[PDB]
């Protein structure tokens, strides 16, 4: 609030510090709505929807299957499928890894089929272990987190800490009339 | 209370009622009681482990031990609050200089 | 001038000749204005006709040297070689334990603090000087690049600081001033002597820690780079050193870099074949580890015991051994050039040629205090503005002066931690003496009841917690450190006693009896899981 | 250094109560305050000379350059 | 996966064995175990 | 109740510890199955230890990767430097009596690989003064002809403190 | 609390060296380790008191308790004889822990 932040702005920096975009609703309805519209925004979810990633041979390929539930989903709302999350790990980075295959099965599990100095193989599985953990699922990729907040009257807004406003803006659930 | 109970026709309460200088904080600060000497926004940290000074047991987040004075300025103040209002007064001391 | 100054001249205490190897210098003895069996330096100049003489108040150093030939004859001489400046009242003044008639019949006031030189007339102080702690571990955070962590070597020749930085993914390299592009920490304690990835896993992360993921990284680019103990893996930590050293420049295949995992750098560990040293650059890597889960066990830089004082008998120690060093560099190269031109060998002015060359260990001793620039040329700590005029504005001046300790900052552009007060400096550091200005929380002073300690022996205590129970570090498993508290001597393992709480009680109980309790203390610390002894002083108490 | 002739507030001369306090200090034993109450002054003004002042001369008398 | 040597306490990596199977055989000494693996954690 | 009584018992050899770094514990059924091969050697004025465990020819022996990259090997050397100390004791007990016995030395055995050495001498074509530390490691591979006859036998030693008494 | 640890894990080591002790005592080829103090006074035993603690009292009468370790050998653990560099590797073999000898003050 200070004289950093008169000479954030006479300085017009192109990265600031805390940034905030202050977003309202449309109905008035405080739980089911606040959770729907809370859980369209955020990401990297995929850390509690998975309760493990295992990597398994079997011979001549390599299973990298991830358990995911419906017990997470259907306490706070993110309308998704599984295929939603076949199509966050077909664009889990920009270009590392993820081109070849995925696979579907009935009770939900992606195994990244692979096929290959020498012996690249474990190489992938440990890079590939340690780079899913993080991989987005559902939200805005550019949104640290968001609390929703209550003013004085009976009415309830959320707000994000991110940098899109236009992908923010763009958001079913809330509108696009001021933020 | 303090001020409800303060007696006219005395130079700091005037000088509270009309303008220059002297407000009710500070007539209640030299008379009733000094209040929660907070630093960088919330009260003042562990100096030590697990504690801010070694006259207070670990874990301790009593009010006595974590930065919230008793005594008025006319009473005089413990070592502890001594100290507790030294850091507090460094503090604005610093950031004018 | 009882102790310090005899050991400078034991570690330069003889001198060579490329002329022949049939010639050489002993220095016996020393001491500061003693001759016979007079009194101590009979008539000195009195402190206050010096100050308005404009002189210096100097006593002179005699040593004793001893003087050869061919013909094999060995005999001893005392000489004058230059004056030392005497401060007031200490153990060389006239000042000492005078009387009130004394110090009337003198022209001296018997109310002065005293401490200061009188140089050239004036009036100078050497200041006390904050640092960081000397041979201890700290630690430091960050929330843009990631958590740095520092140890500052206190060897004597050579200034250096292992610098234990990280980047991303949890890649920890350490780094170095005299290395090139670094290494990952599993090649640099594999060519230390932790041989098996066992052993590499269970000392950093612990039984069923949250440690063992985070670590495992290191463990996999093991194999990317130079693996299998030290056919490869020393010889690529050799390879990337900066300082060639290209006289015998053929050692760079197995033995480069033994010099460098040995005294030369990185430490002051005198080990042989390595089993501390392993240990030590593998205990700091779990102080890191510890810190990667959890970011509130970290340290701060601007608390109280992370410190240490620098008084006025260090800086003038480190004078004398820069104005020694360059006194036998001037007087070796000034007598080979007379032992060589004529047939015949000199037999006198190899000691009648030594006044020429005293003139610059007394001039630069008094120039270092009256301008205040102590250059060292081989230690590179520069630093201005140490001795100050002293303040006689009034008696509480002079005084508060005496009693001054000034910090240095690293730049006045954010600083913003080291001028708030402390709650750590509860009757060390007086809580409301600090300057209004631009000096503000920068320079403080010392309370009443203080003492700034001595480093004792360091040795007798190492021997004497080996038979108060704890092992030897060569005696221990590597899997065993969820065990009780490990002691650290000064910040090197000594073996992780079981039972700490007795062994703390019986080491304060031989302290109450005489294990003379200046600074050599001992506390706990659980969330470093480790008990500290000390005993290297330079710290209030 | 030395006591003053006068005091500062209203001038009434305290010079020549100095010696005869320091006699009344070492023999005839009194306390401070009754022996400056019998030597003339009532007022705590003028009593304050006496009471607090440091006799600076007998120690500059010790450094005498005239003589040896 | 994190499986240690019983030989020579080392590293030990997936391979291929002649194109065609895997099995997990370290380059620290004469080991080799077909066996396959398990990474789950928590 | 009694005591069992200690003597010092004598002192006239020098006696050594292993302390293995390998093989901890097995699960049960009289652990730690100590091998019986290995015939190793020793070298003095560096300590410089040296044992041996052979190895398994009938299972996980990869019998490509023994014999392709380097040779035909069955020595799995292991290295060790010992340590001098102070106040270690070795103790062995007959039915109502402890006997100190001075060990004066403990080393720690961790398996260096030698066969790396050996490939990589053969794959390259196919001055006085050191001051500490480093003339250490320039002497440490020179006469090494204690090729020594891994013995045995309890009675020439339970039989040698016991006399004195 | 640290006190309560200090008296009843000493009924522990206590115990774990008299079933150490007297129940493996018949003949074993096998050898321990204790770790006795430096500067011996120039014997007394362990003197197993009512079912309580253990507590040498050393010839040159001056008192030395102590008993019980860390378990750092999990590790094989074997020692050895030697002569001068012609014969030895004359393995006894065992150690079963270690003991500590800690005099106190
Ligand atoms: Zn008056
Ligand atoms: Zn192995």
């Amino acid at each position: 609030l200070g004289v950093p932040r008169i000479k954030e702005i006479i300085n017009a920096s192109k990265v600031i510090s805390t940034p905030i975009i202050n977003a309202v609703l449309v109905n008035d309805n405080d739980e089911r709505a606040a959770r729907v519209v809370k859980g369209r925004v955020e990401k990297t979810l995929l850390s509690d929807v998975a309760f493990y990633v295992q990597d398994v041979y079997k011979d001549n390929l390599s299973f990298i299957q991830v358990r995911i539930d419906l017990g997470t989903i259907d306490k706070l709302q993110l309308e998704l499928t599984i295929e939603d999350i076949a199509v966050a790990i077909t664009r889990a980075s920009k270009l590392k890894i993820q081109a070849s295959d995925v696979n579907i099965i009935g009770k939900d599990r992606i195994a990244i089929n692979v096929f290959p100095s020498e012996n690249d193989v474990f190489y992938r599985m440990q890079q590939l272990r340690r780079a899913l953990p993080d991989v987005v699922v559902k939200g805005l990729p550019d949104i640290s987190r968001a609390v929703i907040n209550i003013r004085d009257d009976g009415k309830r807004e959320l707000l994000v800490e991110g940098y899109g406003l236009r992908d923010v803006m763009c958001t079913d659930g809330v509108i696009g009339s001021r933020t | 209370v303090c001020i409800n109970e303060l007696d006219n026709w005395n130079a700091p309460l005037i000088m509270a009622t009309c303008g220059s200088k002297g407000s009710t904080l500070n007539v209640s600060q030299m008379v009733a009681v000094v209040g929660q000497q907070i630093i960088s926004g919330n009260r003042v940290p562990d100096g030590f482990q697990d504690r801010s000074l070694p006259h207070f047991p670990k874990n301790s987040k009593t009010p006595q031990s974590k930065g919230f004075v008793r005594n008025s300025f006319f009473s005089g103040l413990s070592p502890p609050e001594f100290l507790f209002h030294a850091i507090s007064g460094r503090e604005g001391l610093v950031d004018t200089a | 001038v009882d102790t310090d100054l005899k050991k400078i001249i034991k570690a330069n205490q003889l001198i060579l000749s490329d002329v022949d190897p049939e010639f050489y210098l002993k220095y016996v003895d020393i001491r500061v204005g003693k001759k016979s069996s007079s009194s101590t330096k009979d008539y000195l100049t009195p402190p206050h006709e010096c100050r308005l003489r404009d002189m210096t108040y100097s006593a002179p150093i005699y040593v004793d040297i001893e003087y050869t030939r061919g013909r094999n004859i060995i005999m001893h001489k005392d000489v004058e070689i230059g004056r030392m400046p005497i401060m007031l009242r200490s153990n060389k003044c006239i000042l000492y334990d005078a009387d009130e008639s004394k110090m009337a019949k003198l022209n001296e006031c018997p109310l002065d603090p005293g401490g200061y030189f009188i140089v050239n007339g004036t009036e100078k102080v050497i200041l006390v000087q904050e640092q960081l702690s000397k041979n201890r571990i700290i630690v430091e955070a960050d929330e843009k690049k990631g958590i740095v962590q520092a140890s500052v070597t206190s060897s004597t020749h050579e200034r250096k600081s292992k610098t234990y930085v990280i980047t991303k993914n949890g890649k920890i390299y350490l780094k170095h001033n005299s290395i090139a592009e670094e290494i990952p920490i599993a090649i640099v304690l594999k060519a230390c002597g932790i041989l098996s990835d066992l052993e590499i896993m269970q000392l950093v992360c612990g039984n069923d820690s949250s440690y063992q993921d985070i670590f495992a990284v290191n463990l996999e680019e093991s194999s990317k780079l130079d693996i299998y103990t030290q056919q490869q893996a020393l010889e690529y930590i050799g390879a990337k050193v900066k300082t060639m050293r290209r006289q015998k420049l053929t050692i760079l295949q197995e033995g480069i870099e033994a010099i460098a995992t040995t005294v030369i750098a990185h430490l002051t560990v005198e080990a042989l074949d390595f089993r501390e040293k392993a240990l030590y650059i593998a205990m700091m890597t779990r102080r890191v580890v510890m810190a990667m889960y959890n970011p509130k066990m970290i340290d701060d830089r601007d608390y109280v015991g992370n410190k240490r004082l620098e008084l006025a008998g260090q800086l003038i120690s480190l004078l004398f051994e820069d104005l020694f060093k360059k006194f036998n560099n001037d007087f070796k190269l000034s007598i080979d050039k007379v032992l060589k031109k004529p047939n015949r060998a000199m037999e006198y002015d190899a000691l009648l040629s030594i006044n020429v060359h005293s003139n610059n260990i007394t001039s630069g001793l008094n120039r270092a205090i009256s301008t205040g620039n102590w250059s060292l040329k081989r230690f590179k700590m520069e630093r201005a503005g140490v001795t100050h005029v002293l303040s006689r504005l009034s008696y509480i001046s002079a005084l508060g002066m005496m009693t001054r300790i000034s910090s240095q900052f690293e730049k006045s552009r954010k600083v913003s931690g080291p001028r708030a007060l402390q709650p750590s400096q509860f009757g060390m550091l007086c809580t409301a003496d600090t300057p209004e200005g631009e000096a503000c929380g920068l320079v403080k002073n010392l309370a009443l009841m203080t003492h700034i300690t001595t480093d004792d022996e360091e040795e007798p205590i190492k021997k004497l917690c080996y038979v108060l129970g704890v092992e030897d570090i060569t005696l221990i498993d590597s899997a065993s450190l969820h065990l009780n508290y490990g002691v650290y001597l000064n910040g090197t393992l000594i073996g992780s006693i079981r039972f700490p709480t007795k062994f703390v009680t019986q080491f304060r109980h031989l302290r109450r009896t005489g294990k003379v309790s200046e600074f050599i203390s001992i506390y706990s610390n659980s969330h470093q899981m480790a008990v500290h002894i000390a005993t290297d002083g330079g710290r209030i108490c | 250094m030395i006591v003053p002739v006068r005091c500062f507030s209203c001038g009434k001369v305290v010079g020549d109560k100095w010696e005869s306090y320091l006699n009344l200090l070492q023999e005839d034993e009194l306390d401070e305050g009754t022996a400056l109450s019998r030597l003339g002054l009532k007022r705590y003004c003028c009593r304050r000379m006496i009471l607090t002042h440091v006799d600076l001369i007998e120690k500059f008398l010790r450094y005498n350059p005239l003589e040896k | 996966m994190l499986s240690f040597c019983p030989s020579c306490n080392n590293m030990l990596l997936i391979t291929s064995g002649d194109s065609g199977v895997y099995t997990l055989a370290c380059r620290s000494c004469p080991y080799e175990f077909p066996i396959e693996g398990i990474e789950i954690y928590d | 109740i009694e005591e069992f009584p200690l003597k010092i018992s004598g002192e006239e050899e020098s006696l050594h510890v292993f302390q293995y770094a390998n093989r901890p514990r097995l699960v049960g059924r009289k652990p730690a199955e100590h091998p019986f091969i290995s015939a190793a050697r020793y070298k003095p004025k560096s300590h410089l230890w040296e044992i041996d465990i052979p190895l398994d020819e009938q299972a996980f022996y990869n019998k490509d990767k023994a014999e392709s990259e380097w040779n035909g090997v069955n020595v799995q050397t292991l290295k060790g430097v010992g340590v001098e100390n102070n106040g270690q004791y070795a103790a062995f007990v007959k039915d109502m009596q402890v006997y100190l016995v001075p060990i004066e030395r403990v080393a720690q055995l961790k398996p260096f690989f030698k066969y790396i050495d050996d490939a990589n001498v053969t794959r390259k074509q196919e001055q006085n003064r050191l001051t500490g530390s480093l003339l250490a490691h320039k002497v440490a591979d020179e006469e090494a002809n204690i090729e020594l006859t891994w013995a045995e036998g309890t009675f020439e030693q339970f039989k040698d403190t016991i006399v004195k008494e | 609390k640290e006190a309560a640890a200090e008296l009843e894990l000493l009924n522990a080591d206590h115990q774990h060296i008299l079933r150490k002790l007297k129940k493996m005592n018949n003949k074993p080829e096998r050898f321990m380790v204790f770790q006795l103090p430096t500067r011996l006074p120039a014997v007394g035993s362990i003197r197993v008191h009512k079912s309580g603690k253990l507590s040498v009292k050393i010839g040159n009468v001056v008192m030395d308790i102590g008993k019980g370790a860390e378990t750092t050998f999990l590790q094989d653990v074997i020692a050895l004889s030697i002569a001068d560099d012609a014969s030895s590797a004359e393995l006894l073999g065992r150690v079963d822990g270690k003991i500590v000898v800690t005099p106190q003050i």
